[PDB]
């Protein structure tokens, strides 16, 4: 059973190391300055920002950034998600459900891995916009930046790794308590069997942190709290400013989405 | 019919 699951572990980073090209390993390289590769471009300010335009209103432009890789990355997590053992001879509109109400969950976990205190990576890791270049961002769209880093901080304290990270997001993907699921106990007994993969990593890899799969499990739950205030600031964006397009993507996952 | 089922099916 335990040789099982920890195959399970390994099929999972593996199939992750496919769906994702900037891993949180890639991403800690470029981070910290480790990597043979030229350093990322730094944006933080207007003039950086117009400098950097070839290498990676202006808020109006930076939130539209953000629309173009969540599309790319809901993409990536779809085929992720399809190499879940079990996830692709689900109910088609099952699998549908589960990616409308995962995918933002699993982005705020994988934008994460690409941010410090101080900034996050973008365009593949060849720029870095700041944190506070991101917060001055005139209302309402400073707001919507902030949030992500203040997961980040947190989530980034318990020091998880790929390995421990692929796990995670499967478990967050199979969650049978999504509204609308059709047939409920395939996706349980799924999530079940990746919840003791998970549980198991994470003795393994974190020997030390005895409390890690605990804080994990709530941190699954803080995520939806999170989302929805995500979805919020997005009305206080998408209602009042008046030349703002949501991507077809992006419009159709937030449709009835609660 | 809709856009995730569509990414959804490719093989
Ligand atoms: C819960 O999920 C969410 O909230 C998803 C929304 C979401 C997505 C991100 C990630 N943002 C980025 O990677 C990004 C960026 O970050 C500020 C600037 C930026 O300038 C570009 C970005 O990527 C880009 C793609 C393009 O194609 C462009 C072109 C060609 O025009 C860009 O402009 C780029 C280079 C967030 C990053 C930080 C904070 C919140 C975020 C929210």
């Amino acid at each position: 059973e335990s040789a099982d699951l920890r195959a399970l572990a390994k099929h999972l980073y593996d199939s992750y190391i496919k769906s994702f090209p900037l891993t949180k390993a890639k991403a800690r390289a470029i981070l910290t300055g480790k990597t043979t590769d030229k350093s990322p471009f730094v944006i933080y300010d207007m003039n950086s920002l117009m400098m950097g335009e070839d290498k990676i209103e202006v808020a109006i432009r930076i939130f539209q950034g953000c629309q173009f890789r969540s599309v790319e990355a809901v993409q990536e997590i779809t085929e992720y998600a399809k190499s879940i053992p079990g996830f692709v001879n689900l109910d088609l509109n099952d699998q549908v459900t589960l990616l409308k109400y995962g995918v933002h969950e699993i982005i705020y976990t994988m934008l994460a891995s690409l941010m410090n205190k101080d900034g996050v990576l973008i365009s593949e890791g060849q720029g870095f916009m700041t944190r506070e270049f991101l917060k001055s961002l005139r209302k309402p769209f400073g707001d919507f930046m902030e949030p992500k880093f203040e997961f980040a901080v947190k989530f980034n304290a318990l020091e998880l790794d790929d390995s421990d990270l692929a796990i995670f997001i499967a478990v967050i993907i199979l969650s049978g308590d999504r509204p609308g699921l059709l047939n409920v106990k395939p996706i349980e007994d799924i999530q079940d069997n990746l919840l003791q993969a998970l549980e198991l990593q994470l003795k393994l890899n974190h020997p030390e942190s005895s409390q890690l799969f605990a804080k994990l499990l709530q941190k699954m739950t803080d995520l939806r709290q999170i989302v929805t205030e995500h979805v919020q600031l997005l009305q206080v964006i998408k209602k009042t400013e008046t030349d703002m397009s949501l991507h077809p993507l992006l419009q159709e996952i937030y449709k009835d989405l609660y | 019919p809709s856009l995730l089922k569509k990414l959804l099916l490719a093989p």
